[PDB]
RNA sequence: AUAUUGGCGAGAGACCGAUAGCGAACAAGUACAGUGAUGGAAAGAUGAAAAGAACUUUGAAAAGAGAGUGAAAAAGUACGUGAAAUUGUUGAAAGGGAAGGGCAUUUGAUCAGACAUGGUGUUUUGUA
RNA sequence: ACGGACCAAGGAGUCUAACGUCUAUGCGAGUGUUUGGGUGUAAAACCCAUACGCGUAAUGAAAGUGAACGUAGGUUGGGGCCUCGCAAGAGGUGCACAAUCGACCGAUCCUGAUGUCUUCGGAUGGAUUUGAGUAAGAGCAUAGCUGUUGGGACCCGAAAGA
RNA sequence: AAAUAUGUAAGAAGUCCUUGUUACUUAAUUGAACGUGGACAUUUGAAUGAAGAGCUUUUAGUGGGCCAUUUUUGGUAAGCA
């Protein structure tokens, strides 16, 4: 017995019944996936920036 | 003896007699404590007018 | 109780929640765990991932009982002292009068260091106890004997 | 200070002596806690019964 | 006919007037949701919805963690406000003077409170105190500690604790696990 | 120390209530079917006490009409209460190849309440 | 298109073992008396010791190892609180929570100190690797709706098999 | 080479100024990224509307479709696919 196929009918009323919702960005984005050589010298240099307003606020 | 108090102990290991999360069951006295009264501001007519 | 059971608010209507199409078969999918590597496998590998197949080395006749070694670490092991004598001990931080505490007779095996006893010495005995543990023992003044 | 207690007679006439609330009737009165405990325990004096 | 925007009949969602029948509690609801009406202050309103939040939106709210806020610059003598259970805490050896209310008090956490000094304070004996919430201090307890929330968004790529009844080796440990059996995760 | 839908003797139930509960509350593993192994029902209730209708009359008789017992024969051995389907009689109504229904009203039949209030007051008796 | 001539009575998501989310309650780093013992107005109620169950530590196939450099970290946004200000606003503190970078424990790959039964021990310090972890505990028990599985399993139904 | 459809942007998580960090980078205080401190506030950066915004857990039913305008495939066509 043959049958439907394929077809998109309702798919738009179905996604946009609860919204296209944006994909809520946020602030100080993930750092994953960038490069790691430039990670591992941004380790060091968020440690050392640490260190100096640590000590210049004491 | 038996169920104990604040000075004596229950005879059953480990129990206390359970506490009250309000101190007093009268609220009304509470809400007249005037130091509620001060802080509170003045009421309406408990009606309100039927406006327009 | 079956008063407050939504099958009492079925009634009159005629699938009992069932629906009209699908209806309320025997078995539709099968009986159990039926189709793990089949028509269930989406669900199986989605919320049971790692189900299907061996990982380990056998063990035959385990016995649980050589693997007794329940763990304590240092926020704790002022609980086995009693409450009278812990007021005591902590204002009395001196060495030559350290309470001892026996922590295989509070069913304890191992010491693990999780940090921040405070600097009065005390003498425990365990079984084992890890490296940072007992670091942090002695530098409070402390030892640990070793005791089977 | 548990105000006092009255004790009476076997004749109906109130007796010289008079004792203290045994600190007991201060516990929090709570008719849901009650109403629930009741209806477990209620069960417990029942026989089984079933069709052969 | 009225092309409507958003559902209509829809409730706000939030609980008010708790489920539970905890007389006391009510009396204490009863109390706050007139201060809140005629107060204006914006401590009575939180203090009135935490009311309403069930067990698991309550947590329980240590001593450690009420001597932490408290060493917060400028807020040593500060009245603490717990909207639940106050646990005792036997992490902690130094506690200082604070005096701090809460719904309810364990027996271990209000006798480590009275033996420093402070006293343990129900919530309407905070009200006659500080009825518009005079230099307080509110604290909520952890809500992602619970144990069912490891459970909660299971899915590949997510690493959130598969529902198990019992552990160890080859309890889901196989293939799918690791890429020496088929793939991992 | 443990088991026990069997046997014997006991005590109980938020159990069931004669289409339920054992198949069986009754002369139930009975009546009954099958060559046979086997299969297997239905069926409780007058009334306090039969006091179960003496007697008369019509009829061949069964019975009927009286009489009588009974608190009640609207309890008469087809017997507590006696519903519905279905039927008879009486009464009302409508009806030109359905009836039944919804809105409104005419017509007919039938049905409740409101009509003291307190009071001016004593033109008054039982004088208050 | 199927069932329904009519009426009365009967008649179909229940119970249990184990569970998931949510809610209520008690207690709370503990929790659970009722296997059992004592007691009893006697299958009720009341009382009780030791263990045990779950939780308070995880990670490795395993041997094994084992959670603070620091105000238990930094940054961003935060209800609320505090100070100033009539207010507007300004500043401080900012729990829960959200994002991100770090820190610690386990596994894997490295580096290989002091020493030595010279082959043992693994100090120190790293790594686009990995964990269902730590980072001032939240859990245990009872009950309730709903949902799942095994059970006759919502009720009635085979052709067969022994 | 259209029309209709479609991506991005229209700020405070912004702009500008100064100098701190780093094992990264540069011939190099050269750069890069993150910052310290300083300055610019409701006309703060187009229109309109916002009915509250954001977020989580859990589960029912469903998983045979059909029709109309327009675009269009096979077929002569079809109340055809
Ligand atoms: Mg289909
Ligand atoms: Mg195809
Ligand atoms: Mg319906
Ligand atoms: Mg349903
Ligand atoms: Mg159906
Ligand atoms: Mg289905
Ligand atoms: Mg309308
Ligand atoms: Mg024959
Ligand atoms: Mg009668
Ligand atoms: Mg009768
Ligand atoms: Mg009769
Ligand atoms: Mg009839
Ligand atoms: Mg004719
Ligand atoms: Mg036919
Ligand atoms: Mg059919
Ligand atoms: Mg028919
Ligand atoms: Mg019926
Ligand atoms: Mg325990
Ligand atoms: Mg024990
Ligand atoms: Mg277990
Ligand atoms: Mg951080
Ligand atoms: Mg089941
Ligand atoms: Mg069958
Ligand atoms: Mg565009
Ligand atoms: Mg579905
Ligand atoms: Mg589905
Ligand atoms: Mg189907």
């Amino acid at each position: 017995a043959k049958s439907k196929n394929h077809t998109a009918h309702n798919q738009t009323r179905k996604a946009h019944r609860n919204g296209i919702k944006k994909p809520k960005t946020y602030k100080y984005p993930s750092l994953k996936g960038v490069d790691p050589k430039f990670r591992r010298n941004h380790k060091h240099a968020l440690h050392g920036t640490a260190k100096a307003l640590a000590a210049a606020k004491k | 003896q038996v169920w104990g108090s604040e000075t004596v102990a229950s005879s059953k290991v480990g129990y206390t007699l359970p506490s009250h999360i309000i101190s007093t069951s009268d609220v009304t006295r509470i809400i007249n404590s005037s130091e509620i009264q001060s802080a509170i501001r003045p009421a309406g007519q408990a009606t309100q007018k039927r406006t327009h | 109780p079956s008063r407050f059971t939504k099958t009492r608010k079925h009634r009159g209507h005629v699938s009992a929640g069932k629906g009209r199409i699908g209806k309320h078969r025997k078995h539709p999918g099968g009986r159990g765990m039926a189709g793990g590597q089949h028509h269930h496998r989406i669900n199986m590998d989605k919320y049971h991932p790692g189900y299907f197949g061996k990982v380990g080395m056998r063990y035959f006749h385990k016995q649980q009982a050589h693997f007794w070694k329940p763990v304590l670490n240092l926020d704790k092991l002022w609980t086995l002292i009693p409450e009278d004598k812990r007021d005591q001990y902590l204002k009395s931080a001196s060495k030559e009068t350290a309470p001892v505490i026996d922590t295989l007779a509070a069913g304890y095996g191992k010491i693990l260091g999780k940090g921040r006893i405070p600097n009065v010495p005390v003498i425990v005995k365990a079984r084992f106890v890890s490296k940072l543990a007992e670091e942090k023992i002695r530098a409070a003044g402390g030892v640990v004997e070793l005791i089977a | 200070s548990r105000p006092q207690v009255t004790v009476h007679s076997l004749t109906g006439e109130a007796t010289a002596n008079a004792l203290p609330l045994p600190a007991v009737f201060s516990a929090p009165i709570r008719p849901d806690i009650v109403h629930t405990v009741f209806t477990s325990v209620n069960k417990n004096k029942r026989q089984a019964y079933a069709v052969s | 006919g009225i092309d409507h925007t958003s559902k209509q009949h829809k409730r706000s969602g939030h609980r008010t007037a708790p489920k539970s029948d905890n007389v006391y509690l009510k009396l204490l609801v009863k109390l706050y949701t007139f201060l809140a009406r005629r107060t204006d202050a914006p401590f009575n309103k939180v203090v009135l919805k935490a009311l309403f939040l069930s067990k698991i939106n309550r947590p329980p709210v240590s001593v450690s963690r009420i001597a932490r806020a408290l060493k917060q610059e400028g807020a040593a003598n500060k009245t603490v406000v717990v909207v639940g259970t106050v646990t005792d805490d036997a992490r902690i050896f130094e506690f200082p003077k604070t005096t701090v209310a809460a719904l309810r008090f364990t027996a271990g956490a209000r006798a480590k409170i009275v033996k420093a000094g402070g006293e343990c304070i129900t919530l309407d004996q905070l009200a006659v105190r500080a009825p518009k919430g005079q230099n307080t201090l509110i604290l909520r307890g952890p809500r992602n500690s619970r144990e069912a929330v490891r459970h909660f968004g299971m899915g590949p790529h997510k690493g959130k604790a598969p529902r198990i009844l019992s552990t160890g080796r080859k309890f889901e440990r196989a293939r799918g696990r690791r890429r020496s059996k088929g793939f991992k995760v």
